[PDB]
């Protein structure tokens, strides 16, 4: 589909009664000197139009609450991005709702337990008509100095320890939420920083995939190296290993997935997300990560060195002026 | 996450629910039996377990039973019995898997030919469900099967059959074998499976007959499918048991929004985690196994999604009772370890855990529980604070690390790899 998603001029709806979630995008928006708040609305049916106090740095502002999203769609032809926190039982069909607004061209899911069977029809229709999910099941993602989905990267105190108010050089795509957290600070620590992290989120079949993101990566000039935090589950990373041998990825890919301690379980064992479930021999962590490897890919021992290769080759994209 | 069915589960389903026009034989003709059964009352309840012969086999999530020796074949109920004496109740290894054979099946044997043996099978994938048929069903099946995907808006009537997948099928058993593949279909579609084999399915003079059967529901599907699903039951793998603390927190995690979940490895195993996070909480599992300590990992766990302290403390109070049953030469040890939250206030969670902790301090120190601790996210100071303070004040001892150290180096800690670096202490 696209290849950017979120600029610093990126307007949201977001779907539910988030303040928590809300006023930490806002914050987050301040310290990036964003023109204005990146949440021009929220849906919520179970009350009617009204208006909700956020802090604006230290000035109280107003953003406006709409009981229809047909309402707020109308009045803010502004906003491309929704960020549904809808919970499991409705996700569905505000998503599909979602998708008859044509001013969509992104949408956040944020909730667990989305039967398969629907996600699929969701993928169905976001495809035909050219949206872009992310989920569900997932925090979201965050690209400093533009735009952060949801509760991702926390409150401010972080996102300044991470260095997530502006761009680095360095983008990632993970399965897990908590665990981006993780990369926005490894990669912090390790290079110039994030210009872009997304979540695809734990389930069977994501909104967008691994390789989805890796190419608009690829092709965004500001992105010079490409960290995946893939898992057990799944053959999606193998598409990366084929993005290599045809020409298409060049930027230098960093991955390791998570799951390898399943291969030494005498059982079979669900880990917490949903697709991370192997079904055949290609489907686990270490044949991936050994297949990665093979491909081109720069892939760690463990994840204990991971912070290690991307450094390694953060340092060698400077002395060769790549950065 | 999609979970297997028991063989008998998935059959009711099917008897109760298929529609064609086939006429599906021996309905319901089955009985479970366990090393618990009263034989006099199964029989009170079964009659037709005297009427023809019989076919006995585990219920338990074991493929490839035929080629296991269990599946036994064509037996009166007194060889079923005779069957049954060196099997039921043993232990037994499947591939790789140790479990007791305690949960099998007894149904009429169905006299037939090897050509009246058909398989099929449908499955999920991202661009809908593929239906696979093939004219040489039974244990022999081993890119021979015809094979159709099925789009997630598509529909598939008995006419798309013939058509598709029943090109080398006997001309007779088209009509059936295209009606009930079909009902099949729709059977799977509308209680969200996504995985469902027969093998064989079997269709002489008399009809349809359903000797085997494997599947996979989409338990998120709970909340549409509970009225035909009923009190769906999602057996372990073979090779596990399952424990209360696990049904216990099970409940839990279906109150809130927030994910709770407890899997027991090895109930005497010294090495116990309490993570936060889905990835994370496979990762520290990936590090302990990495550093050998596999046999000793004594479950997979995580809490996540903001649980509220009362949620964290009886999801603690479990893991602390699990580990407190039984003593070990060289003592255990507690992982509290998670990634940098997000948004779960580990002020808040880890007030849970203190908690917890407290109130188990006595048997915690009987047990020798060393304690490690890493955390990020938000008020994660004031987290470690209350873990070091109940650490004092206990005598435990409690070795709390923060967003400096890396997230799985406590693990090679508390295994012995390297030093304890006080020099991050509540960093
Ligand atoms: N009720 C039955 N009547 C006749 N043969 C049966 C019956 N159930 C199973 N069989 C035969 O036994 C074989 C093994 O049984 P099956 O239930 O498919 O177990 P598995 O697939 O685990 O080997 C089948 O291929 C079939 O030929
Ligand atoms: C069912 N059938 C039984 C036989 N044959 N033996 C022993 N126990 C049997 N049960 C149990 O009794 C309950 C009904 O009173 C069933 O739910 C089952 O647990
Ligand atoms: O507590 C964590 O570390 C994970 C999480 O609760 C978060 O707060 O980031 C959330 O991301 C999830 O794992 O569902
Ligand atoms: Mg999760």
């Amino acid at each position: 589909k696209s290849t950017t998603l979120f600029s610093r001029h990126t307007k949201a709806i977001v779907w539910g009664m988030q303040t928590r979630a809300v006023q930490g995008m806002l914050d987050f928006d301040y310290v990036c000197s964003r023109d204005e708040p990146s949440v021009a609305a929220m849906v919520y049916p179970f009350t009617g139009d009204h208006k909700q106090k956020f802090y604006w740095g230290h000035k109280e502002i107003l953003i406006p609450v709409f009981k229809n999203m047909a309402d707020a769609m109308r009045k803010h032809p502004e906003v491309d991005v929704l960020i549904n926190f809808a919970s499991l039982r409705s996700a569905y069909d505000s998503t599909m709702e979602t998708m008859n607004y044509a001013q969509i061209r992104t949408i956040a899911i944020i909730a667990e337990g989305i039967p398969e069977a629907l996600t699929r029809k969701l993928i169905k229709k976001a495809d035909q008509k050219g949206v872009t999910i992310i989920g569900p099941a997932t925090v979201g993602g965050i690209k400093p100095g533009c735009f952060k989905i949801g509760n991702t990267g926390g409150m401010l105190d972080n996102i300044l320890a991470s260095k997530l108010y502006r761009p680095g050089s360095v983008a990632y795509v993970s399965r897990s939420g908590g665990m981006s957290n993780e990369l926005n600070n490894i990669i912090s620590r390790t290079t110039d920083g994030v210009y872009e992290g997304v979540a695809i989120g734990g389930d069977r079949y994501p909104g967008s995939t691994f390789m989805d993101h890796v190419l608009r990566y690829q092709d965004t000039p500001g992105v010079k190296m490409i960290v995946v935090l893939g898992e057990i589950g799944g053959t999606e990373e193998y598409k990366i290993c084929r993005g290599i041998k045809e020409g298409r990825l060049t930027k230098p890919i960093v991955c390791w997935c998570i799951g390898t301690c399943a291969t030494m379980f005498s059982s079979e064992v669900q880990f917490g997300h949903a697709g991370a479930c192997a079904n055949q021999a290609s489907e686990t962590a270490v044949a991936k990560n050994q297949a990665l490897k093979e491909a081109g890919v720069f892939v760690p021992r463990s994840f204990d060195e991971l912070g290690e290769i991307i450094q390694s080759v953060y340092e060698d994209l400077v002395a060769n002026g790549v950065i | 996450s999609a979970k297997a069915i028991s063989e008998q589960t998935g059959k009711e389903l099917l008897y109760k629910f298929i529609c064609t026009t086939s006429a599906i034989q021996n309905r319901f003709k089955y009985a479970r039996v366990t090393p618990d059964t009263d034989w006099a009352r199964l029989l009170q309840d079964h009659p037709w377990l005297l009427s023809q012969n019989l076919v006995v086999k585990p219920d338990q999530l074991i493929k490839r039973r035929g080629k296991l020796g269990l599946v036994g074949v064509n037996l009166t109920l007194d060889g079923v019995k005779s069957w049954l004496k060196p099997r039921l109740g043993q232990e037994a290894t499947v591939g790789k898997a140790t479990g007791f054979l305690k949960n099998f099946l007894i149904e009429p044997f169905v006299p037939h030919s090897q050509a009246e043996e058909f398989y099929v099978c449908i499955y999920a994938t991202r661009e809908g469900d593929y239906v696979l048929f093939h004219h040489e069903g039974g244990v022999d099946v081993g890119a021979k099967a015809q094979k159709l995907l099925v789009g997630v808006d598509e529909k598939l009537n008995p006419e798309d059959i013939k058509k598709h997948l029943l090109v080398h099928a006997p001309e007779d058993k088209k009509e059936i074998l295209a009606s009930f593949i079909s009902g099949l279909f729709n059977f799977y579609e509308d209680l969200y499976f996504t995985y469902l084999e027969i093998n064989p399915l079997v269709v002489t003079k008399d009809g349809v007959y359903v000797l085997d059967l494997a599947a996979k529901v989409d338990a998120t599907a709970d909340y549409i499918c509970k009225v035909k699903w009923g009190d769906i039951e999602f057996p372990p793998p073979f090779g596990r048991e399952a424990y209360p603390e696990e049904a216990y927190i099970a409940d839990l995690d279906a109150k809130s929004g927030a994910s709770l979940k407890l899997t027991l490895l090895n109930p005497k195993g010294r090495i116990w985690t309490m993570v936060a996070g889905g990835g994370a909480s496979v990762v520290y599992s990936d590090t302990i196994c990495d550093l050998g300590g596999v046999n000793e990992l004594a479950n997979y766990g995580e809490y996540s999604g903001a649980p509220s302290e009362q949620q964290t403390y009886d999801y603690a109070k479990t893991i602390l009772s699990l580990m407190t049953r039984e003593k070990h030469p060289d003592g255990k040890i507690l992982i509290i370890g998670g990634s940098i939250a997000n948004f779960t206030n580990v002020a808040a969670t880890f007030k849970g855990i203190v908690r917890a902790i407290r109130d188990y301090q006595g048997p915690l120190k009987e047990h020798e529980v060393t304690i490690f601790v890493r955390r990020g996210g938000p008020n994660y100071q004031e987290g470690l604070r209350v873990m070091g303070e109940v650490g004092k004040t206990t005598g435990i001892p409690i070795h709390v690390f923060g967003t400096e150290t890396h997230m799985t180096a406590i693990v090679g800690m508390a295994l012995g790899h390297r030093p304890i670096p006080e020099n991050l202490y509540f960093q």
